[PDB]
């Protein structure tokens, strides 16, 4: 019928559209499920320009590789919204949507309508929230213990790199959120940490710095790199020549006025710089071991570097926009644009400032702050792809530890929630059915589709999933024979059950929320889709 | 049964994407394919190594036995090779030599691990094996040190340092090039009774000025620098003043002009008559002050006007452009002055001293020589290379850059101690790691043994380039280590090498501790990445 | 320009590197096609058929590789199939490893490709010695052990479930073809197929099975004691050799010419009725008239029967190939025929010839196959060739070598122990022979899903102390001795595997350069 | 030796300095003779053919 409207159109309806949706989901599942867990494989995104990059997150794999199929675009957009708000759990979303469409399509072939199947997923979804809010546990984060944050960070960073690099990098994640905390307002910013890309000794030789680190060096050699006590000063207006906005030109009457009109531009430079020199000696004159550094966002005149070089003034330029907020948090200063009003109160303080010449560039290091409300992480590496790999590891690990402070509740990992949720969604007696023999088909499909996560971890480790889960369902049952909350997990070293809690594996509360909510919505709408169409004007 | 169903995941990722996962055979495809380029760096290894001519797409030909330099220009489509490419570049921008050792050791760990993967050992265990073997290698290298140096000032002490590095690249020239580099370092370092607290050193201190023609023996050392530039205005006196104050200007010497654009405005003809003399008297007020203090040389980075050049010719002041900004500051380090952008006039404190400046032709082209005697210098030197071809002089420059980079590798850390070279410490590490594997029972013992076998290429590669049998001198060398004297056993390269034993101290071949540690770490990290990947995803073009 | 060459001469070390990589690639295709848990392979030929199998020989027949070094590896399967008929995948998978292990040395320790050859002949000479010592004899007349010997190869195929019937099917067929030294040949083994039916009712029956029916309806469809007589000639008047041209002058000649056409066929039919046969099997076609009086005596006429099917009838019925009908006697007439009967099947008619069963010429037989489809028939037919091939080696050679990789592992241990006492330049290639012989158990462990690291380590620890018959159970993946496991293979297959694999390496190792595109 | 380049301008010479400069050499090994000839022409100015 569609060909009569547009001969150049196409349409798959009610059997070919369903196979496309399920095969595209299973095809996306079979490729991308291998990255799940610590034993997952590394992918090399080699584009046409030859750029090499190692990663295991499903967000960046699907972002660089354009998706041709229309179904997998909807799943990639779900991983984008998952990675956007949360930053973790993209591999669980594509596996749940692939398994839900697989388990649902098993029943659609048996002659069941898609409507009551999706109705069972929503009742099963709401039943999981009534199971999740009872399954979570509350802890007191006021103590600020380091042992809990390390093992929680180790659980997230083991799924990115091997063990020896995780042990070196897992203190860097815990050191990121030391001072950034507010009990009353409950405000916690993630963007204040600064990720610098540079080539140095090795990835395993990185370290945490308390204060700020800028990528700009001193232009003149005469200024001192070592400064024992520095008072920062924030500038935003550009010190160079700014053409008068209103078009203008110097028409000199004689040759004697040429150098005088050249000195007219020198007066406006000396006018705004004289207050800077007066600001230096206002604190104390002839004070050794006390420097004065200036951080400007816009450019600096090279003619003016001689003025800063004579008085031993460190000047940096072309700074970032978000760094202006980070200066006052680290150094404790105050941001200023003009130079009309100046005082020693607005100035910050720093205990140590130094520079290091690495290659054809120089990096400025500002450390030894009194009460800094921010910090930075140097991403050192032996190549170009390790920087992006460690950058994705930190950007995915910062969200896992930051959610512990946003909400004190935390779920045990190692597939404990998926295994425990399977039994609870078996038999809904008279709680929430809605109809006889209709909703229960979807309850069974949703319960069986959640257990693919612990099986996928076992497939990557190289053991049998049914054998290691037999003792596990069993362990949980024996636990039940005692009326006790013994949470069981999946250990990939020996192929046996373990306690998620005791051993050291956790998951964030918001990961499982948006993953189950996003997967159930996409799995529902794709089952409701009965026909694919295309139309347009080339 | 004619056309296949065409892999019904073809609705997924486009045809340009290629997957080469494992189980299918990715490891077997990779470790092998890279054996071609492994033989490239293997043949170019040692003092008798063969340089390789690489013609890039632009046509700039380069001929080198330096492996790194090679892989920068090679457009390599294989992604697994590129992990080894920029991993070697990290050694270049940092340590500066060994570019070839890190590539050979990184490739051999993949070649020798064929037995582990083929037998069926887990890939995750192999990464844990080499990591623990890497830690034992770093701890064990400190005990085999016998070259603890603390002077690092005199020229004869550098014969154990620079000459092994220069002996690798173009082995025939040892004493001549070592004299140029060692004499350059002595001019760079200051004269003092005790210079400590980590004195500063950089690779930009020693520069290389390439001159066409002349034998390599006729080269000499210059404390200043030499530019291919035409002087203007006059001939120098060369002994009369005995010393010359040199002002370096960033801005030019011209009637000063404004940033925003202006023009000449004249309301009447009275200003027209005085405008011709006003420009002359304006510069004369600023130029006469410069000549009062006796500044016999001016350097202006931008273009100098003819009006400013005319006033300087009669007083006999030397002029020079120096358009590039990087080489402008190096001249300031020689005289010991600071940049003075504005024309102005100057001061005794900011102006430096230069003994003499003389102009001649070294290879037919007129050049300006800033050589000075009895003057004070600080971090500046040059080596005038004379050679028959530009292609050969390019390799001498990188050999000197690797030589002075080793000086940066010594003086920047607290200790750059030596080690026995010529296939001496590598065979010792095979005995150490062989004994270490038996101490820890477990399934990872196979990885520890195969990690030691990868170090075998270092002695035999010197024997293969020497035209010797590997199955004779290599097992005979193990009998020499049975038992100080056993530590200084190495590989001989001579017609009398049938015995296969030559003492190291007769010729003083040594290697750096920090260079081999950084090479072993980057080599292990390079092999760690290639063995950790399983899937490789390509794209169109 | 110069002669048709020098396109891109692969010379030096890189030429041999491509051959080792190409030879290794042939074994990787059928790496999973070994052991009891081996996977099947469906290959698509360009004509339109399909070959479903796991035998390495049948797989490599259909494949086509445009490389000269890999084609020499392709021909080794024809060496094994047309010598014994079993272990073709074993030949291809072992050689790959031998070329691969010798490679490290060729590439790096620079041992010239001739010194490796001298090392392998001494390894080949020692391999036959230990294979002769490890093998134990077995009685040939023991039917209980013969059934377990025949089903050793069937266990690696689809019909292991019907192994109780296939061993009885193959044992009866081999003894029929066996001549009372003990030489047998599979050219009389009829591979006739019947699509459909159940495997249980499928059975061997003594005699032949035709695809045709009788010509005239009045022919007897059930004869108690048939008497078969083979004919080669046309039974009809034929044109004749020379330029003939009868010229007819009188009117009474043309009817005479057409009348002698009736009398000549009467003369050849009447002399056939001197012995009064019941069944006359003619090679070429038959006329409608001669058949009519063959009927006036009690014979039975059939359509043209190809030669092949008559040479089997000559050995079954005991008749001789006869063309001249005037020299037909009573001694050359076939006799002792059991039964004659024609069944109705929708495909075609089928005439059965049974034997009385009661030295002389060797008897032939036809094995009935009742599969599920056409590909199941061709799959089962190749299993009989692989199963009946095992029965020939025990008769030609009473020796019996242990299976399950125990024989090749025994070669690995003795060559490894003796390599230390073989001090010299030949030690490195001689020790590398054991590295490949321990892979043919490694492939079984990989297909079984176990870890070959600890199993092979446990294997070598128990092989020197426990016994020489230790091996890996392919189903369970544990160390189980072959004596209790009760599965054995002949020693002749082990000889051809070691000989053909090493002799293939000696040819390919001498390759220096490759030059393609010279001429036809 | 008479050489005529692609731009069609005649250039006759006896010494090997400018003969090799006219013929644009592609091969790197053949450029070695051209480099020493220009180097000998630049340094001394005699014996460029020998
Ligand atoms: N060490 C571990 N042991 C067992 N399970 C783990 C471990 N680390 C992570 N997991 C499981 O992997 C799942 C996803 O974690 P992760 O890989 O960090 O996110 P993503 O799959 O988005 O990269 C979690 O639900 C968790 O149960
Ligand atoms: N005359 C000689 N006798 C013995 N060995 C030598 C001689 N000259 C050079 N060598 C050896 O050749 C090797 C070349 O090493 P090379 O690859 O240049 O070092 P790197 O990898 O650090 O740059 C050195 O390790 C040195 O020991
Ligand atoms: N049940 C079994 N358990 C372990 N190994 C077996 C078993 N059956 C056969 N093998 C091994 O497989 C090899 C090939 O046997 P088979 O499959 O019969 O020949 P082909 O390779 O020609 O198919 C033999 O060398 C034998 O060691
Ligand atoms: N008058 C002469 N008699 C003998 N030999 C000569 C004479 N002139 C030149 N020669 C020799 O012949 C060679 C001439 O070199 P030639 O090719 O003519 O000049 P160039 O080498 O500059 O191109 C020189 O090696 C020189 O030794
Ligand atoms: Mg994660
Ligand atoms: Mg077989
Ligand atoms: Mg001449």
């Amino acid at each position: 019928s569609l060909q009569l409207l547009n001969p150049k159109a196409e349409s798959l309806r009610r059997d070919a559209a369903l196979k496309v949706n399920v095969t595209s989901a299973e095809g996306l599942q079979s490729v991308l499920e291998t990255n799940l867990g610590p034993k997952g494989t590394l992918k090399m995104l080699v584009d046409g320009a030859g750029n090499i990059k190692l990663t295991k997150d499903g967000k960046v794999l699907l972002t660089e590789m354009q998706i041709q199929s229309p179904t997998a675009v909807l799943i990639a957009r779900a991983a984008a919204a998952q990675d956007e708000i949360t930053g973790d759990g993209t591999t669980t979303v594509v596996c749940l949507v692939g398994e839900l469409l697989r388990q649902a399509h098993r029943f659609i072939q048996e002659g069941v309508h898609p409507r009551i199947i999706t109705d069972g997923f929503e009742i099963a979804r709401k039943e999981s929230m009534k199971f999740l809010d009872e399954f979570k546990i509350s802890k007191t984060n006021l103590s600020n213990d380091r042992e809990f944050l390390l093992q929680v960070a180790r659980s997230s960073l083991l799924t990115k790199v091997d063990a020896d690099l995780t042990e070196v990098l897992t203190p860097i994640v815990t050191d990121a959120v030391l001072s950034v905390y507010d009990a009353q307002a409950d405000n916690l910013d993630l963007h204040m940490v600064e990720i610098m890309q540079m080539q140095h000794l090795s990835p395993k030789d990185t370290t945490f710095i308390k204060g700020l680190v800028l990528d700009h060096g001193g232009r003149h050699p005469d200024m001192p790199t070592r400064v024992k006590n520095a008072y920062v000063l924030i500038l935003n207006v550009s010190l160079e020549y700014e053409k008068t906005e209103v078009n203008s030109g110097f028409f000199y009457s004689s040759a004697d006025q040429r150098d005088k009109l050249a000195a007219s531009e020198r007066k406006f430079v000396d006018a705004k710089l004289k207050k800077i020199i007066d600001l230096k000696n206002e604190v104390c004159g002839m004070d050794p071991d006390k420097g004065f550094v200036i951080i400007n966002q816009k450019g600096i005149d090279p003619m003016s570097l001689d003025v800063f070089a004579k008085h031993n003034i460190l000047a940096l330029r072309r700074a970032k926009r978000r760094n202006m907020e980070r200066l006052q948090l680290v150094t404790g200063g105050e941001a200023q644009n003009s130079v009309e009003d100046l005082s020693p109160q607005i100035l910050g303080f720093s205990g140590l400032v130094y520079q290091e010449t690495i290659g054809e560039e120089k990096f400025t290091y500002v450390t030894e702050n009194t009460d800094p409300k921010s910090c930075t992480i140097l991403i050192k590496g032996s190549t170009h792809y390790a920087l992006a790999q460690t950058k994705d590891a930190v950007r995915d690990g910062l969200r896992a530890v930051a959610n512990v402070l946003k909400d004190k509740n935390i779920i045990p990992g190692a597939g404990a929630f998926y295994i425990a949720l399977s039994r609870y969604l078996r038999s809904a007696n008279m709680n929430k059915l809605g109809a006889k023999g209709k909703t229960k088909t979807g309850i069974e499909a949703f319960a069986e589709a959640l257990l693919v996560i612990p099986k996928t971890l076992v497939k990557n480790s190289g053991f049998d999933p049914l054998d290691v889960l037999a003792m596990v369902e069993d362990e949980l049952d024996d636990a039940q024979d005692s009326d006790e909350t013994r949470y069981v997990g999946v250990d990939l070293n020996i192929g046996d059950s373990c306690d998620p809690t005791i051993e050291g594996i956790w998951d964030s509360y918001r990961v499982l929320r948006n993953a189950i909510t996003g997967a159930t919505g996409i799995a529902s709408n794709l089952l409701l889709c009965d026909e694919l169409l295309r139309a347009g004007r080339s | 049964s004619l056309r296949l169903p065409q892999n019904p995941n073809a609705g997924l990722f486009k045809q340009g994407y290629n997957s080469y996962s494992n189980a299918d055979g990715q490891i077997i495809k990779s470790i092998a394919a890279i054996r071609e380029l492994h033989q490239m760096c293997l043949t170019s290894m040692g003092p008798c190594g063969r340089n390789k001519i690489i013609v890039n797409h632009l046509g700039k030909i380069i001929i080198t036995n330096d492996a790194a330099t090679m892989l920068r220009e090679l457009d390599i489509v294989h992604p697994a090779v590129k992990v080894l490419v920029m991993a070697t570049e990290q050694q270049k921008i940092d340590m500066g030599d060994g570019t070839n050792l890190v590539m050979i050791l990184a490739g051999e760990l993949l070649n020798v691990s064929e037995k582990l993967i083929s037998m069926g050992l887990s890939a995750v265990e192999i990464i844990q094996g080499y990591n623990m073997a890497r830690k034992f290698t770093l701890k064990e290298l400190d005990e085999m040190v016998v070259g603890e140096i603390t002077d690092k000032n005199d020229k004869n002490e550098l014969l154990k340092m620079i000459k092994p590095v220069i002996s690798s690249k173009k082995y025939g020239s040892e004493d001549i090039l070592s004299e140029l580099v060692s004499e350059a370092v002595s001019h760079v370092l200051p004269v003092a009774q005790q210079a400590g607290e980590i004195p500063y050193f950089n690779v930009d201190s020693i520069r290389v000025v390439k001159i066409m023609g002349g034998s390599l023996s006729n080269s000499t050392v210059i404390k200043g620098m030499v530019f291919n530039r035409e002087p203007e205005g006059h001939v120098k006196s060369l002994s009369e003043d005995k010393k010359h104050k040199v002002a370096v200007f960033t801005c030019p010497l011209d009637i000063a002009n404004t940033e925003t654009k202006g023009t000449v405005l004249l309301h009447n003809a009275q200003e027209m008559l005085d405008f011709s003399k006003g420009e002359e008297k304006q510069i004369d007020a600023m130029m006469k002050e410069i000549a009062d203090m006796g500044v016999e040389c001016i350097v202006a980075g931008a273009g100098v006007g003819e009006l400013a050049l005319h006033y300087l010719n009669r007083y006999g002041i030397l002029v020079l452009k120096v358009p590039s900004k990087f080489e402008l500051r190096r001249l300031c380090r020689v005289c010991g002055a600071t940049p003075l952008p504005r024309l102005g006039a100057p001061t005794p404190e900011e102006l430096g001293l230069v003994e003499t400046v003389k102009t001649m032709e070294i290879g037919g082209d007129r050049v300006t020589v800033f050589k000075q005697e009895q003057g004070e210098i600080s971090r500046t030197s040059t080596i005038i290379l004379r050679g028959a071809t530009q292609n050969n002089l390019d390799d001498i420059e990188r050999a000197i850059d690797d030589g002075v980079a080793a000086v940066k590798g010594l003086m920047k850390p607290s200790g750059g101690k030596l080690l026995p070279g010529a296939g001496a410490t590598e065979i010792e590490l095979i005995s150490r790691i062989t004994k270490y594997g038996e101490r820890t029972p477990g399934l990872l013992q196979l990885a520890i043994k195969q990690f030691a076998v990868a170090f075998e290429v270092v002695p035999r590669t010197l024997a293969e380039t020497a035209g010797l049998d590997v199955n004779e001198v290599l097992p005979n060398l193990y009998a020499a280590h049975n038992v100080t004297d056993h530590l200084y056993k190495g590989v001989d390269i001579d017609g009398e090498s049938d015995e296969g034993v030559k003492d190291i101290r007769e010729e003083n071949i040594y290697d750096m501790l920090a260079t081999k540690k950084f090479a072993i770490n980057v080599a292990t990290e390079a092999a760690t990445t290639v063995l950790s990947i399983d899937q490789i995803i390509m794209a169109k073009k | 320009v110069f002669m048709n060459a020098s396109q891109e001469r692969t010379t030096g070390r890189q030429a041999q590197i491509s051959n080792i990589t190409a030879a290794k690639a042939v074994a990787d295709v059928i790496r999973t096609c070994l052991g009891p848990k081996a996977m099947l392979k469906m290959l698509l030929d360009p004509m339109g058929g399909l070959v479903l199998t796991n035998d390495g020989h049948a797989i490599l027949r259909e494949i086509d590789v445009a490389h000269p070094a890999a084609k020499s590896m392709l021909e080794l399967s024809r060496t094994q199939d047309e010598e014994v008929g079993d272990g073709t995948t074993t030949v291809i998978i072992l050689a790959g490893e031998i070329l691969a292990q010798c490679a490290p040395y060729l590439i790096e320790k620079n041992i010239h490709p001739v010194i490796i050859i001298q090392a392998l002949k001494k390894a080949l000479t020692d391999a036959l010695e230990v294979i002769k010592q490890v093998s134990k004899p077995v009685d040939v007349e023991n039917d209980a052990a013969m059934k377990k010997l025949i089903q050793a190869s069937i266990g690696t195929k689809y019909v292991i479930h019907w192994s109780e019937k296939m061993c009885e099917l193959a044992l009866d067929a081999v003894k029929t073809v066996r001549k009372d030294f003990e030489i047998d040949i599979k050219r009389y083994v009829r591979v006739e197929k019947i699509p459909g039916g159940d495997v249980l009712d499928s059975r061997v029956l003594k005699g032949v099975l035709l695809n045709k029916d009788v010509v005239h309806p009045k022919m007897s469809r059930h004869i108690e004691n048939p008497r078969v007589v083979l004919l080669d000639c046309p039974l009809e008047y034929k044109k004749g050799e020379s330029q003939t041209n009868i010229e007819i002058e009188k009117e009474e000649d043309w009817n005479r010419i057409l009348q002698i056409e009736e009398e000549q066929v009467q003369l050849m039919c009447e002399q056939i009725l001197a012995v009064r046969p019941t069944l006359v099997i003619t090679e070429k076609g038959v006329s409608d008239l001669a058949q009519h009086y063959l009927l006036k005596g009690g014979c039975s006429v059939l359509r043209r029967v190809k030669k092949s099917d008559n040479n089997r009838i000559a050995r079954v019925t005991g008749a001789t190939i006869v063309n001249r009908v005037e020299d037909l006697k009573e001694s050359d007439v076939g006799t002792n025929c059991g039964l004659f009967k024609v069944e109705m099947i929708g495909d075609e008619y089928f005439s059965f010839l049974d034997n009385c069963k009661e030295s002389g010429l060797q008897k032939a037989c036809t094995i009935m196959l009742r599969g599920g489809s056409k590909d199941i028939l061709n799959e089962i037919d190749r299993n009989l060739q692989d199963a009946m091939a095992v029965a020939r080696n025990v008769m030609l050679s009473p020796s019996l070598s242990p299976g399950g990789g125990a024989t090749e592992m025994a070669v690995s241990v003795k060559l490894a122990e003796k390599a230390k006492q073989l001090e010299g330049i030949q030690q490195w290639p001689y020790q590398a022979v054991a590295d490949a012989m321990e892979c043919i158990p490694r492939t079984l462990i990989q297909n079984a899903g176990g870890d070959p690291i600890r199993l092979l380590s446990q294997l070598r620890a128990k092989h020197a102390q426990g016994n020489f018959t230790t091996g890996i159970d392919g189903d369970k993946g544990k160390i189980v001795d072959m004596v209790s496991y009760g599965i054995w293979e002949p020693e002749v297959i082990k000889q051809q595997s070691v000989k053909t694999a090493i002799e293939s390496a000696c040819l390919l190792l001498r390759v220096d350069d490759i030059v393609s595109g010279v001429r036809k | 030796i008479l050489i005529v380049t692609s731009n069609q301008k005649t250039t006759i010479s006896n010494d090997g300095a400018t003969i090799l400069k006219l013929l644009d050499v592609v091969h790197p090994a053949a450029k070695t003779l051209v480099d020493i000839s220009r180097a000998q022409d630049a340094e001394v100015g005699d014996g460029t053919t020998s």
